[PDB]
């Protein structure tokens, strides 16, 4: 090809060049202490908003704790060696590893519903206003993230519902069971990707 | 009987119960913490601000108390209270991204109060924190107009350009969005003044001019507008641009009111 | 507690801006017209001349980076080298 978009895949790649060499820097910013504990096992990433398009509208989401702490100490370092930029905060991408416990069966968060974790960690027993009201949580990108642990769940649940149907209420209590059949350590929920045929509105919108 | 106040506090952390009853709770004993007086009142606020921002406390509670603290420590003078404000913006930190009206609210007081101990430095600093780019709470065009206004202002008797050239330029930027007419005639004046201020008495004289030709600007301030006109023009650098200002503002009758009325006069006429 | 978050992956965006008050070919200012223009009026139509910004972030006068692509030469900074990715502060 010729120079339309193939200097947007240069980008691309220099995000990823750029990612990698921020990913060893901090390596070598814990090595030398680390004060305060929450940055336990972090992988934070650099990218740019000219390469990586925003994908509708730049969401302002909340953001749970670890998750916060760790923005934070990205947004410093980032404001300190980096300066002469800002960041900008949206929420389309990301995964995590959720840490649950008869054994200790390690779950996968995908930047979602990891807020309505954070709300059960505070206290759990909440219902889908609870995760509406005080969350300033998006639209049904939230339902399906949310039914990722309930809806649809083989013999490994990890957020049981008294109201078993398969429809989403409003008042309806969450609770967590065992499992000790989910032998896997690291079982993740992949309700995302189901399809990749790229829906007529982007392919519209792009055209 | 801060200590009191900071028990029942934590006991009331991890009651649990339905929201309203614990808002109440919380509200009543917010109120009986505001009853009291001196360094017991100090820290059973600062229990209650601690307690607010702590992590179990729910959203709503949390952002709601804060309001009505905010909303009742104006009735409390200029005090220990200011120090409170400090220690509460400090506070906010790990929800500062979820709620930033109460932060808001917190930074104008502040600016306020130290408007009033003649204090534009202090208050600049303060409500340059205000985080009006984020849009995560969206503020009105016309909210994000003010307050890069009073920075403006405040910055303009602190005596530091650099600053206050940048936050005019970004109150342009959002000015042609906003809609009310009198907050553009003050952002008009303001923009005037700093033009006055850096070098600009030419470009100055020209915004005071076309300003002072206005009618819901008070007859008092278009006359002050027109003599600080006047002035930039005298003192512009003499050019074409000034003697074609000066040949304009020898128009004007109430600059023929003014005492410097004479010295355009001058000025024109040639001496 | 019953949940532990371990992990995290996220995705940082960043934008850029360089904020600064000063121009390089006019010697004047960031915005407040350039060499070539001088004052507002005199046949501007809403002042037609705006802030260019380059790839690199830099900030100029689009005129004034205009002309310089035009007069000296146009190798330096070329269509390769000095992008077009925004008009106006
Ligand atoms: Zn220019
Ligand atoms: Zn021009
Ligand atoms: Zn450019």
């Amino acid at each position: 090809c010729g120079c339309q978009f193939t200097s947007k895949l240069e980008g691309m790649f220099r995000d990823m060049s750029i990612s990698n060499t921020t990913m060893d820097e901090f390596r070598q910013h814990l090595q030398a202490t680390g004060v305060s504990l929450g940055g336990v096992d972090l992988t934070v990433r650099v990218l740019t908003t000219g390469y990586w398009p925003t994908q509708s509208a730049t969401p302002k989401c909340n953001i749970p704790p670890a998750p916060r702490h760790a923005f934070e100490i990205f947004r410093r370092f980032y404001l300190a060696k980096h300066s002469g930029r800002q960041l900008t905060l949206q929420h389309h991408m990301g995964s995590a590893d959720l840490n649950a416990t008869t054994r200790k069966h390690i779950l996968q968060v995908s930047t979602f519903q990891m807020t309505i974790l954070m709300l059960f960690n505070n206290r759990e027993k909440y219902t889908f206003e609870e995760i509406q009201q005080e969350t300033d949580i998006p639209e049904r990108e939230l339902v399906r993230a949310l039914q990722s642990l309930a809806c649809g769940k083989p013999t490994q649940r990890v957020l049981t519902k008294e109201p078993k149907s398969k429809e989403i209420e409003n008042g309806h209590i969450f609770t967590v069971n065992d499992q000790f059949t989910s032998k896997l350590h690291r079982v993740k929920i992949q309700t995302v990707a189901a399809k990749q045929g790229e829906s007529d509105p982007e392919r519209k919108e792009t055209r | 009987m801060a200590a009191a106040v900071r028990q029942d506090l934590a006991q009331l952390m991890n009651s649990s119960g339905s929201h309203k009853d614990l808002a109440g709770k919380y509200r009543q004993i917010l109120e009986k913490a505001i009853q009291l007086s001196g360094a017991e009142q100090l820290e059973a606020l600062k229990a209650f601000v601690e307690a607010m921002v702590n992590e179990n406390v729910s959203l709503v509670i949390s952002r709601q108390l804060l309001t009505d603290f905010c909303t009742h420590l104006p009735n409390l003078p200029d005090s220990t209270a200011k120090e409170i404000y400090h220690f509460t913006l400090e506070k906010i930190q790990p929800r500062v991204i979820s709620f930033e009206e109460q932060v808001a609210s917190i930074r104008q007081h502040l600016a306020s109060i130290y408007e009033k101990e003649e204090d534009w430095r202090n208050a600049a600093q303060v409500l340059v924190g205000i985080p009006l780019e984020t849009g995560q709470k969206q503020y009105n065009v016309d909210y994000k107009l003010e307050t890069y206004l009073k920075i403006a202002r405040l910055y303009l008797e602190d005596d530091d350009p650099v600053q206050a050239e940048a936050y005019i330029n970004r109150a342009s930027l959002l000015q042609n969005e906003s809609t009310n007419e009198q907050l553009q005639i003050h952002y008009k004046v303001c923009y005037a003044r700093v033009l006055d201020y850096r070098r600009k008495f030419i470009e100055a004289a020209q915004r005071y001019n076309e300003l002072s030709y206005k009618t819901i600007v008070h007859e008092s301030e278009r006359l002050e507008a027109l003599k600080h006109a006047l002035h930039c023009t005298i003192l512009a650098s003499a050019g074409q641009q000034r003697s074609r200002m000066l040949a304009t503002l020898f128009k004007d009758e109430r600059c023929q009111q003014l005492a410097a009325y004479g010295i355009l006069e001058k000025m024109y006429l040639d001496r | 507690k019953r949940f532990e978050v371990k992990k995290w992956n996220a995705v940082a965006l960043w934008a850029w801006d360089i904020v600064v008050d000063n121009c390089a070919i006019c010697r004047n200012h960031i915005m407040d017209l350039c060499i070539e223009c001088q004052a507002n009026q005199a046949s501007a139509t809403s002042e037609e001349c705006t802030v260019a910004w380059g790839v690199c972030n830099h900030a100029f006068h689009f005129h004034c980076i205009s002309r310089w692509l035009k007069t000296r030469q146009v190798c330096p900074l070329d269509n390769r080298e000095w992008e077009f990715q925004k008009y106006g502060h």
